């Protein structure tokens, strides 16, 4: 599981 | 010059919170404002001087570490006029007990723990937007790969401080209320980890992925 | 002055320890070693310039919170030379899985991670003394009666750093690394509670007396 | 139960 989430805010 | 960044410091904080408003942001429901309150910390780090100039993965490191401690500090500079109550949004107000009936457990009193200690010192808009930019660079963790660039961000912020606590010994002040945050948010932390466990109250993506992020 | 306070701080300081010596400190066995090492904390907090003019149960309030940082910073101290390993005395270095098999869990790594931080500063005599002084006086504590005394003990040993920090940003550099110190001391606490609560491990008087009285 | 082994030290 990578940070999904997370993942998504720090790069939109 | 270092006012330059407070004063983007100033400019990127998150808008005042409200639970019910009415053109800040949108409009929730009960807990749904902590999930939103993730995504503008989020936002916030990006926003960040210094910060998006890390590896994405020291950002990630970085963020997993520190964001409750932004969030909680957060929650802090909020509820800074009230006395013996919690300022969630404007709107929402909760007191010890009023904080036991929405499941936060004991949380109440150690977060009017933190609220206190800040209290007695007055905090003001630009220290307190100064010192959340210094927790984030403050992370601690074993898994940053550039442990200078972080380093250099954190001489940086205090340096930023201290050539504002001029217009004198305010600057550590303000410092030695951050452990008492650290470890308020890992109180905080821990107990949504017993939520968790327990697996009855129901968890948003975020926030379980922020938790799951920690133990290992 | 100032200075009469640090050379105070620098006598008042527990001598080098050694787990096997051969005129300093006696002679434990293995854990016995930590038992010795709270009392050492104990009696130092006595000496502490401010701290015995308080009441009695707010030397206890004050004790029962931090009594761990200061042991932990104390043990931080010690393994300054050292890399990648942990100085129990002079005589007892410990790495990471040298932790372990004594049953510190996953505390070598964290206990790493507060020895770099304070590492990458190279941590002064006189600035350690003055810093866990300071971690003594940041309590923070519900259970304090006079709120004032210790604000102003805290003021003080502040104002008796940044006196110092001048024979210049290397007050709040030191300060910094404080919320490591408290989260670590946690860990290392909450480790232990684990124990307690295995029941297997045997433990001795003061350390589960510290222990019981921090949950209730 | 009182901080018996802790008053001691910090009244012996
Ligand atoms: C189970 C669940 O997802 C959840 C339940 C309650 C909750 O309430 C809170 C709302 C805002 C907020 O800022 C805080 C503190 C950070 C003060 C704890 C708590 C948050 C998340
Ligand atoms: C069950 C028991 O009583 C106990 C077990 C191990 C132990 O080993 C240690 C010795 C010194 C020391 O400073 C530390 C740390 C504070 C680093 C954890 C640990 C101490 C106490």
């Amino acid at each position: 599981r990578p940070a999904s989430e997370l993942l998504k805010y720090l790069t939109t | 010059f270092v006012n330059a960044l407070v004063s983007h410091l100033l400019v990127v904080e998150p808008e005042k919170l409200y639970a019910m408003p009415d053109h800040l942001p949108a409009v929730a429901t009960l807990c749904d404002l902590f999930d939103r309150e993730i995504v503008v910390t989020i936002s916030w780090a990006k926003s960040i001087p210094g910060f998006s100039s890390l590896s994405l993965s020291d950002q990630m490191s970085v963020l997993q570490s520190v964001w409750m401690e932004v969030l909680v500090l957060g929650v802090a500079q909020r509820s800074l006029p009230l006395q013996d109550e919690l300022a969630f949004a404007e709107d929402l107000v909760l007191d010890e007990e009023g904080a036991r009936a929405a499941g936060l457990g004991e949380l109440g009193a150690a977060l009017l723990q933190l609220v206190r200690r800040l209290q007695a010192l007055r905090l003001e808009r630009e220290e307190y937007v100064l010192l959340k930019a210094l927790a984030l660079a403050n992370s601690d963790s074993v898994h940053i790969e550039d442990a200078e660039a972080v380093e250099q961000l954190r001489e940086a912020l205090h340096e930023a401080l201290l050539e504002y606590e001029a217009g004198r010994r305010r600057a550590g002040r303000l410092l030695l209320t951050l452990p008492l945050l650290r470890q308020t948010a890992g109180k905080v932390l821990a107990h949504f980890y017993g939520v968790k466990l327990e697996g009855k109250v129901p968890m948003h993506k975020l926030f379980l992925e922020m938790l799951e992020a920690m133990m290992d």
